[PDB]
RNA sequence: CGACUCUUAGCGGUGGAUCACUCGGCUCGUGCGUCGAUGAAGAACGCAGCUAGCUGCGAGAAUUAAUGUGAAUUGCAGGACACAUUGAUCAUCGACACUUCGAACGCACUUGCGGCCCCGGGUUCCUCCCGGGGCUACGCCUGUCUGAGCGUCGCU
RNA sequence: CGCGACCUCAGAUCAGACGUGGCGACCCGCUGAAUUUAAGCAUAUUAGUCAGCGGAGGAAAAGAAACUAACCAGGAUUCCCUCAGUAACGGCGAGUGAACAGGGAAGAGCCCAGCGCCGAAUCCCCGCCCCGCGGCGGGGCGCGGGAAAUGUGGCGUACGGAAGACCCACUCCCCGGCGCCGGGGGGCCCAAGUCCUUCUGAUCGAGGCCCAGCCCGUGGACGGUGUGAGGCCGGUAGCGGCCCCCGGCGCGCCGGGCCCGGGUCUUCCCGGAGUCGGGUUGCUUGGGAAUGCAGCCCAAAGCGGGUGGUAAACUCCAUCUAAGGCUAAAUACCGGCACGAGACCGAUAGUCAACAAGUACCGUAAGGGAAAGUUGAAAAGAACUUUGAAGAGAGAGUUCAAGAGGGCGUGAAACCGUUAAGAGGUAAACGGGUGGGGUCCGCGCAGUCCGCCCGGAGGAUUCAACCCGGCGGCGCGGUCCGGCCGUGCCGGCGGGGCGGAUCUCCCGCUCCCGUCGGCGGGGGACCGCCCCCCGGCCGGCGACCGGCCGCCGCCGGGCGCAUU
RNA sequence: ACGGACCAAGGAGUCUAACACGUGCGCGAGUCGGGGGCUACGAAAGCCGCCGUGGCGCAAUGAAGGUGAAGGCCGGCGGCGCGCCGCCGGCCGAGGUGGGAUCCCGAGGCCUUCCAGUCCGCCGAGGGCGCACCACCGGCCCGUCUCGCCCGCCGCGCCGG
RNA sequence: UGGAAUGCGAGUGCCUAGUGGGCCACUUUUGGUAAGCAGAACUGGCGCUGCGGGAUGAACCGAACGCCGGGUUAAGGCGCC
RNA sequence: GCCGUCGCUGGCAGUCGGCAGAGCGAGAAAGAGAGUGGCGCGGACGCUACGCCGCGACGAGUAGGAGGGCCGCUGCGGUGAGCCUUGAAGCCUAGGGCGCGGGCCCGGGUGGAGCCGCCGCAGGUGCAGAUCUUGGUGGUAGUAGCAAAUAUUCAAACGAGAACUUUGAAGGCCGAAGUGGAGAAGGGUUCCAUGUGAACAGCAGUUGAACAUGGGUCAGUCGGUCCUGAGAGAUGGGCGAG
C-alpha cells in the first residue's frame, strides 16, 4: 500500500533474483591476478613496450564525442602503404594494424602518417642473428641503451 | 610473526596435526633437550629421544639428580617410560610412569650409526648459521 | 553468513487441524526419533533461523577523500599534545620532546638490539613494558578463533626508506612500522581515539608539508589539497573571557541566592 | 503432643540446564582443475594371531616391490630387528598385482548352458572325462578376404 | 555358358583403431510449467524459470562484420562501469525492458571451397635396414598393396589475388635428436633460561638476575608440554644451508628440411541456393504493419544481395559481401584435489551428521532418516578385610579431590525422600499495616573525633633574622641584550620552483620555387602564487624563548642555644 | 469465550535494492573514483587528474519539429499625424509595496558642595537602511490563443525574426 | 485616549504511527405493542480510567490518580455487621 | 516534606586577593566613570559548564509516538602497568546492602581456568503464553488393570531360594476337519548341547524362541537346472528433440 506522499518506483526483484547473485568479495584477489600476468607479460616480452603494439590517432563518430581523438584498433592498409610498411612486416615491429578502417579525410591520414614516422624513427631494432648485425637494424650502441618503455607507446593527448 | 603464507597458524589444524600425526613425524615432535655437557661438546640442542638413551627428569613429581634408562618410547601416547619412573597399582605390581620428552634431559646419547648422521647434520647447519650471522 | 540449505534439507508437511498437535510442519513418516518432530519454523529445533544472514550484507563503506585526509590531518594534530598522548596510556613523563624526531642513520639499523638500545637511550622502554605487562589472554570465544592473546598497542615508528627498520624493530611488541605516503589512520588512531605516540624520523618529518603542506602553500605530492582551514583561531576562551575587550562590556553578576 | 498437609532451610536422590572446553561445521579467498572397454563410479563378497564396526586392502587381500626415514607396533600375546653382507616403524609411491556384478562384453541371469584354440593328467591323436590358460557382446572407421545382382558394360 | 572390369550391396572371432557409462558447481543444444502478482481472472507476470532430455571442457560458448553509424566517422569476440530503470513492450494495468556511443581488463589473427596453374607434383597400409625407443616417430629400401582424376598436394580467399616483363633487395626460417650452460615438487637441518628464591598436586605462576639494564630476536605466529612458556619441544624469520627429481629458458654439433622477397607497369580471374527473399502459421523478443527462430507453400538475382528501428512506390546516397571452417587472453565455477583465513556457530547451535552418520531405524519400493562430545595430569580404574547367593553394602587404599568411581567436569529448575523450625475447619496464594519467633549481621555493649587557645608536667640539636649555592614565578627591565615566528605589512642593480585558454629564436614535417608560407617542439618574455636571501617597520613568543638586571617564593648548606 | 499440568533451553519487524523526509559530517556551483590503474594484520591503507569517462547539480518548456529565462532615460535620422514607430551613437543601471529579527543615527538624560567644561561608556523620544521569510502587484522563458503592424537578406519565400 | 468586557504568547512548516466493528446516559427524536430492539441529533461518559458512595455493578452521584504527614470536604451516611 | 517533567528560551567563567578591597533584590530608561576651571603576609565550598545553582506550575492512560537508561546479552578496535590456582566462569545461599525500576554490589559455600570496568563498533541480543519446538518431571496412582477358549492335586529331586523348573503318581483337556504327525510361502540359526541369571519373557522362574560359549543342513535317482503356458523381451524395421 502506497504512503502519503512518494515515488512510484517499479523495484525488478519479481524473480527469484537470490540464485542469481554476484558478489565482488574476488575483485581485491582478481586485481592482483592481473597485476602478476601483467608482469609476467612485461618479463616475457623483455625491450618491447609493456602496453603493446603502437596504436592510430582516431577521430570518434556520435557528435556527442565527435571534438575528442582517441586510439583506434589498427593502422590502415592505406596508412601502412603511404608510410611504405608492408602489411604483414608491420605486425612484427609492434605496429597495429586492422583491414578494416577507412580514410575518407586527409587530415587524419597524414596525422597517422606522421605517427607512423615519430614511431619507425623511435624503434630501436634487435638483429635477428645476435652475433651478427644486419642492413635495417640499430647499432649496438643503442641496443646497450634501448629500455623497456612502460605505459602507453607515444600517448594520444587531446 | 610468522609471514609464510602455506604454514597455519590456525590453533585446531595445530591441534589436528599434532594428534593424528604419522609415527615419524611423532619421532621428531618428541624430541628432547641435551644435556649442557653434550651441549658444548657436539653443538646441538636437542635431539629425537631414542629407547637406549640415559635421562634426568626435571619437571614434575619424579623431578630429580637421578638419571635413569629409557626403557621405551610409546609414541602412540606421546610418552616415554625410563627404567626407574613408576608406581605401585593397589595390588602391589608396579608400572612405569610415562613421561613427556619435553621434561625430561638427555645426559648419555646411544650413538648409533646413524645418531652420528643427525648429530653432524645439526652441528654443520648450526655452523653454516653462525656463518650466516657473523 | 549460514548455509542457505540448512534447515531446509528435510521434507515435512503440516499436519492440519484435528490431531491436537500445534500445526507446525512435521517430518514424515519414519520409525525414529526425528519422524513427525517440527521441521522448519525459528521455534523448532533443528530448523531454520529467523532471517537467515546471507553473504551480500553491506560489509564495506566507503569514505570521502578529503574526509580520510581530514582525519588524518586531525590524527596527526592530535599526536603533538602531551595531554593528548599521556591520556592515551602511554609513559611518555620522560619523553625529552614530543615531536620525537631522530637522525637517519637509524634507518641503516638491522639488529634488534639497536632499536632496543635505542627505545631506552629515548626513555621509551617503559611503553614497551608497558605493552608486556599488558599481554594476557583474551576473554570470550575470541579465543577459539585465532584470537587468543591480546595485549596494548604501543609507540608507532614512522619511516621514509624502508633500509630494514621493519626487520629491526618488527620483533618488539606493540612496535608498528608506517612509511609517510602510506599513513593509515587505522594505526594512527587505534580503538577510534586520537592521541597515538609517535616516533618520527627527520627524513619523514620534512615530507609532512611536501604531503600536506601549510594553509598558503598546497600540498605538492597530492593533487589539490590544502590543510582544513579552522573554525576558531584563538581556542584559549579563558584569555577571551577575561579581556579587558569583553569584561567592560558585562553587566555586574548577579551571584545572589533568593 | 501423634498422623497428614503447607512453607523456609539443611543434606540426599531423578534430571542434566548453565559455564568452561572443541581433531566439527559455515562462509570467503587462492592454486590446480585429472574418470572409463589398458574395464570408471557404485554394489556384492572376502582378508587381522586374538576382529564385530569403522578403515585399509583383494586369494600377493589391515597390504607386495622400490625409495626416504632410522628403531619400533602395542590392548595382550607372539614375531622380527649386528641398525653395516644390512634396516623395525611410518611416509612417499614411479614397479607388480588388483575376487564377482557393474558402460560390463559368448547366451541368460538361476549361478544355468555353450562353441573354438592351446597345455597338463586321461589317453598314449581315442575320441572320451577332469583340471589350467587364451578367445567368442553391439555399433562404427581404414584396408584385407569371400561373395550377390534379367545394375552398367567389354571380350569370348 | 564362361571370363574381366566398374557400380551398388552383404558376410567375417578378418589386421589395426574408435564410441558406450559416471560426475555435473560452472558451460552448450532442445523441452518446458504451475504455485505467486494483477487485491477476482482469462492476455501479461512468475518465466524461457523449476522439473525433464542430450553434449563437453578446465573453462565452455562466441569470435575477425551480409556490423555500428549518419560523425571531422568507428572496425573480431568476451567482460566491468556508464548509457538505464532509458528507448520500447504492456487488460499501455500489474508490471516488464534492451542497444549505440564513451571510459576501462585483455588484445592476434586467420583458413578453405570456388576461379587458374602446375606430367597426382598428394595421402594411407604392409614387408625388410638402422636408430629413437614409458605422448609410436626420423631416415632408407620394396616392377609391395591400396585411396584418389566423381579431384589429392603447393600458390592462393575478398585486406584483392594470379601470370609475363622492368627494377631493386637479399641466407635465416622450421623440426628431430646428441651434448653441455644457471622456475616447481620432495627429504633433511640451522638463536636464546628449564638461570636463582618462592607459590602448586604439577608449573608455563610471583619476585630477582649491576654498569653487556638475565640471554636470543631478520625468530615475541601458533601448537604441544601436569594451570598461564620468545628462551622445554616442535616450529616461526631468513635473496638461510645441504641433498634428490621434474621443467623451462641457453649454447655448440649432426642428419634433415626450405630454395623463397618486395616496387613499378602489362595481361588476366574473382566466390558458398530449396539458400536469401515473400506469403502464412506457432513460439520468443523492448523490437512496436512481424527482433529472432521454426513448420508449410512460392522461389530468385549478380553494376547483384542484405542492412540504414513505420507498411508501400520512385529516386538518390551510406554501409558491409550472408547462405563454408578454425582461433589463445581478458570471463564463469555452492562438484573434485590441495591450501589459507574469519568482528561467523560453539554440541537443542554449527552440515542431517564434532561420535562405528547418510549409520541405527521405518517403508514392498521411490524415499524418509535420527539420538549420541567431556573420569583424571597420569588409570594411578578401589589390592586387601568383611556381610550377603548375587546385585549390593561396611571398612581400607589411589588422587589435590571419588564432595571425579568406567554415560564418571561443573551438576541449576521442576519432582521426590529425610532432618530442623513453625503453622493448620471457610482451597491455596496475594497487597497495606503491624506484632511474635527465628536466622545470621553489627565482630555492638560504656561509646564520636577534629582545629584553636589556656594551663599542667617532659623531649629536641629547633624558630625569627642574616650568609652562601641551586631552582622556579613575574617583569609596562616605561622602551635591557640577542634570538625565533607571524593564515603580517612595503621595499630589491636578488635567486629558484609550480601554474597560465597572456604573448613571441631554433627544430620535426607540409604545399608551392635553397629561397618562400601554414603547423607538430623547447626556449624566451610576461602574470599569479609559493619558497629562499636582502633592509624597513609592525606585532607575538599565553599552542612558539635564551642571557644579565630587579622583586618575590622554595629547598639545601651554614649562623642562631632557645622566654623561640 | 479460547490457549495454559509443571520446569529447563531454543523462539518471532531481519538483510539487500529503491524512494521520501529528518538529522551529523566533508567539500560546496560544484561534487564523487564506487570501475580501472600505480605502489602477518593487509582482501587493509595510500596514491592517480591528460583516469571525472559517467552520475547527480548547474534550465526549463513543447507530443514534436524546436525555441530557451529585467530594462530605462538621452540625443540625432526616417515614417505616421504632439506623441509613437523603427535606426544608429550616449549614460544609468537587475523590480516595487506591506510586515520584518538585526543594525545604524540620537532630542534629552544617567548626582554627590557649585558652574562651565572634553573624552569614555550606557539609556532613550523620534528617524533610517532593512536578513530570512510571508502576502500582493509587476517583469522574464517555453507551449497555446486573439488582434495587428514592421524588419532581415547568398538563395525574396508556403522564408526568417 | 490602540476606540466593548474577561482571559490567554502566538504564527508557521515538514515527517508521521495507530484508527476507520463502538456502546451507554440527560434532552429531542424515526420504525416497532414493546424490548438489555433497530436508527438519528446535542452534550457528557465507558472504551483508554483508578478512587469514595449506590450491598453488589463498564456507563449512575461525587470526583479524576507521582510517593507521604496533618486538617477539611463532596456524593453518601451515623441501632450492629 | 520528598521524586520527577515542564516553564523561567532563568542565574554562575567574578575563585576579578598586599599588582587585594570582596557589592549588584532593588519600585521608577541609563556610570559605586575619568580627567578640566571656580604590626601581624591571612580569607570555607564551587566549575565532570554535556557542570552546578534558584524559582514557580504541573504528574492518569489502551492503540500509537518520542526520549533517557552508570538496565542486561554476545563478539570487535582501543584503554584499565585491569582481576585470577593465596581460586576465574558457573551455580546455591534464613548473610550485609544499593537503586522507583530494569538491575547491581559485597559475605559464605560449591567449583576448578579463565574473566571483567570504561570509551567507541557490531548484532541471529532480553520471553509466560503461540492446541509453540526439544528434553526432563509431577497429581491422577500403588489406581485402572494383569478375567475369551472347563483344572488342577500330592510326594521327591536340583537349588540360598519353588504355586510356575524336572521326575513319578492322580485327576483332566485336545478327541483324528486335533492342542497330533509332516511340507509350500515367509522367517534365517529361531535348530542341537553346555553354562549364566544383568536386561527381557506385562507375577515368579532353578526355565525360555533371552544371554554367553561351541556344534550342526552331505544326493547321477529329492527339487532347481531343461521345455513351453498366459505373458515379458532384443535384433531387422518404424517412430522419436532426446
Ligand atoms: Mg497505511
Ligand atoms: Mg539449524
Ligand atoms: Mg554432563
Ligand atoms: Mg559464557
Ligand atoms: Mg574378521
Ligand atoms: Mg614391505
Ligand atoms: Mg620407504
Ligand atoms: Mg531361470
Ligand atoms: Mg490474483
Ligand atoms: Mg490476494
Ligand atoms: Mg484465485
Ligand atoms: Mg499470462
Ligand atoms: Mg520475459
Ligand atoms: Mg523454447
Ligand atoms: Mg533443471
Ligand atoms: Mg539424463
Ligand atoms: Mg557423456
Ligand atoms: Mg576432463
Ligand atoms: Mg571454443
Ligand atoms: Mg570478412
Ligand atoms: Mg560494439
Ligand atoms: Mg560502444
Ligand atoms: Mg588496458
Ligand atoms: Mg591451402
Ligand atoms: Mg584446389
Ligand atoms: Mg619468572
Ligand atoms: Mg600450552
Ligand atoms: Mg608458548
Ligand atoms: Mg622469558
Ligand atoms: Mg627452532
Ligand atoms: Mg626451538
Ligand atoms: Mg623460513
Ligand atoms: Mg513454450
Ligand atoms: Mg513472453
Ligand atoms: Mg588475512
Ligand atoms: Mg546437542
Ligand atoms: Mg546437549
Ligand atoms: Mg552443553
Ligand atoms: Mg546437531
Ligand atoms: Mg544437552
Ligand atoms: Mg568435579
Ligand atoms: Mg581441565
Ligand atoms: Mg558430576
Ligand atoms: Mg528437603
Ligand atoms: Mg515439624
Ligand atoms: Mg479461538
Ligand atoms: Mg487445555
Ligand atoms: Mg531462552
Ligand atoms: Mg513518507
Ligand atoms: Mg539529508
Ligand atoms: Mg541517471
Ligand atoms: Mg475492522
Ligand atoms: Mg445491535
Ligand atoms: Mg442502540
Ligand atoms: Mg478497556
Ligand atoms: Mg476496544
Ligand atoms: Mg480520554
Ligand atoms: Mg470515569
Ligand atoms: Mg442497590
Ligand atoms: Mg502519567
Ligand atoms: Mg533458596
Ligand atoms: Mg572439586
Ligand atoms: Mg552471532
Ligand atoms: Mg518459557
Ligand atoms: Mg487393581
Ligand atoms: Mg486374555
Ligand atoms: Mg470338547
Ligand atoms: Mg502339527
Ligand atoms: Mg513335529
Ligand atoms: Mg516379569
Ligand atoms: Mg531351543
Ligand atoms: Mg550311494
Amino acid at each position: 500500500a502506497p504512503s502519503r506522499n512518494g515515488m512510484i518506483l517499479k523495484p525488478h526483484f519479481h524473480k527469484d533474483w537470490q540464485r542469481r547473485v554476484a558478489t565482488w568479495f574476488n575483485q581485491p584477489a582478481r586485481k592482483i591476478r592481473r597485476r602478476k600476468a601483467r608482469q609476467a607479460r612485461a618479463r616475457r616480452i623483455a625491450p618491447r613496450p609493456a602496453a603493446g603494439p603502437i596504436r592510430p590517432i582516431v577521430r570518434c563518430p556520435t557528435v556527442r564525442y565527435h571534438t575528442k581523438v582517441r586510439a583506434g584498433r589498427g593502422f590502415s592498409l592505406e596508412e601502412l602503404r603511404v608510410a611504405g610498411i608492408h602489411k604483414k612486416v608491420a605486425r612484427t615491429i609492434g605496429i597495429s594494424v586492422d583491414p578494416r578502417r577507412r580514410n575518407k579525410s586527409t587530415e587524419s591520414l597524414q596525422a597517422n602518417v606522421q605517427r607512423l614516422k615519430e614511431y619507425r624513427s623511435k624503434l630501436v631494432l634487435f638483429p635477428r642473428k645476435p652475433s651478427a648485425p644486419k642492413k635495417g637494424d640499430s647499432s649496438a650502441e643503442e641496443l646497450k641503451l634501448a629500455t623497456q618503455l612502460t605505459g602507453p607507446v607515444m600517448p594520444i593527448r587531446n | 610473526m610468522k609471514f609464510n603464507p602455506f604454514v597455519t597458524s590456525d590453533r585446531s589444524k595445530n591441534r589436528k596435526r599434532h594428534f593424528n600425526a604419522p609415527s615419524h613425524i611423532r619421532r621428531k615432535i618428541m624430541s628432547s633437550p641435551l644435556s649442557k655437557e653434550l651441549r658444548q661438546k657436539y653443538n646441538v640442542r636437542s635431539m629425537p629421544i631414542r629407547k637406549d638413551d640415559e635421562v634426568q627428569v626435571v619437571r614434575g613429581h619424579y623431578k630429580g639428580q637421578q638419571i635413569g634408562k629409557v626403557v621405551q618410547v610409546y609414541r602412540k601416547k606421546y610418552v616415554i617410560y625410563i627404567e626407574r619412573v613408576q608406581r605401585e597399582k593397589a595390588n602391589g605390581t608396579t608400572v612405569h610412569v610415562g613421561i613427556h620428552p619435553s621434561k625430561v634431559v638427555i645426559t648419555r646419547l646411544k650413538l648409533d650409526k646413524d645418531r652420528k648422521k643427525i648429530l653432524e647434520r645439526k652441528a654443520k647447519s648450526r655452523q653454516v648459521g653462525k656463518e650466516k650471522g657473523k | 553468513a549460514v548455509s542457505e540449505l540448512a534447515g531446509h534439507q528435510t521434507s515435512a508437511e503440516s499436519w492440519g487441524t484435528g490431531r491436537a498437535v500445534a500445526r507446525i510442519p512435521r517430518v514424515r513418516g519414519g520409525g525414529t526419533h526425528r519422524s513427525g518432530q517440527g521441521a522448519f519454523g525459528n521455534m523448532c529445533r533443528g530448523g531454520r533461523m529467523f532471517a537467515p544472514t546471507k553473504t551480500w550484507r553491506r560489509w564495506h563503506r566507503r569514505v570521502n577523500t578529503t574526509q580520510k585526509r581530514y582525519a588524518i590531518c586531525s590524527a596527526l594534530a592530535a599526536s603533538a599534545l602531551p595531554a593528548l598522548v599521556m591520556s592515551k596510556g602511554h609513559r611518555i613523563e620522560e619523553v625529552p620532546e614530543l615531536p620525537l624526531v631522530v637522525e637517519d642513520k637509524v634507518e641503516g639499523y638491522k639488529k634488534t638490539k639497536e632499536a632496543v638500545l635505542l627505545l631506552k637511550k629515548l626513555k621509551a622502554w617503559n611503553d614497551i613494558k608497558k605493552v608486556y605487562a599488558s599481554q594476557r589472554m583474551r576473554a570470550g570465544k575470541g579465543k577459539m578463533r585465532n584470537r587468543r592473546r591480546i595485549q596494548r598497542r604501543g609507540p608507532c615508528v614512522i619511516y621514509n626508506e624502508d633500509n630494514g627498520i621493519v626487520k629491526a624493530f618488527r620483533n618488539i611488541p606493540g612496535i608498528t612500522l608506517l612509511n609517510v605516503t602510506k599513513l593509515n589512520i587505522l594505526k594512527l588512531a587505534p580503538g577510534g581515539h586520537v592521541g597515538r605516540f609517535c616516533i618520527w624520523t627527520e627524513s619523514a618529518f620534512r615530507k609532512l608539508d611536501d604531503l600536506y603542506g601549510t594553509w598558503r602553500k598546497a600540498a605538492s605530492l597530492k593533487s589539490n589539497y590544502n590543510l582544513p582551514m579552522h573554525k576558531m583561531l584563538n581556542t584559549d576562551l579563558s584569555r577571551i573571557l577575561k579581556s579587558p575587550e569583553i569584561q567592560r562590556a558585562l553587566r555586574a553578576p548577579r551571584k545572589k541566592i533568593h
